[PDB]
């Protein structure tokens, strides 16, 4: 879904992942819960409403 | 018959001609070739001339 490339200096990102619409999906959807399936299995974000 | 004025003379030059030193610049281009700067990037940068 989000490929991230960096160039061939950068080693270390820090990504903030923020999710602005939520307040309009909470009039959709009763739960829901975002897992950023990370690099390689590791599972480093959640987000809900 | 002659009262002789007794005043022979010697003389010498001295050549000062460069100065001491020659500073010879051979700018760098940090980024260099092969490589890549990024922003926010830290890292080392190395020229030996
Ligand atoms: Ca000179
Ligand atoms: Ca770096």
């Amino acid at each position: 879904w989000i490929r991230v490339v960096n160039q061939s200096d950068v080693e270390n990102v820090k990504l903030e992942i923020d999710w602005v619409n939520a307040n309009q999906a909470a009039n959709y959807f009763d739960y829901a819960r975002i897992l950023v399936t990370g690099p390689n299995g590791q599972v480093k974000g959640y987000l809900s409403l | 018959s002659v009262t002789s004025d007794r005043t022979y003379y010697g003389y010498g030059d001295v050549s000062v001609k460069n100065e001491p030193v020659n500073v010879v610049v051979s700018p760098f281009s940090f980024p260099g070739a092969n490589a890549s700067l990024s922003s926010g990037g830290q890292g080392v940068f190395k020229k030996p001339d």
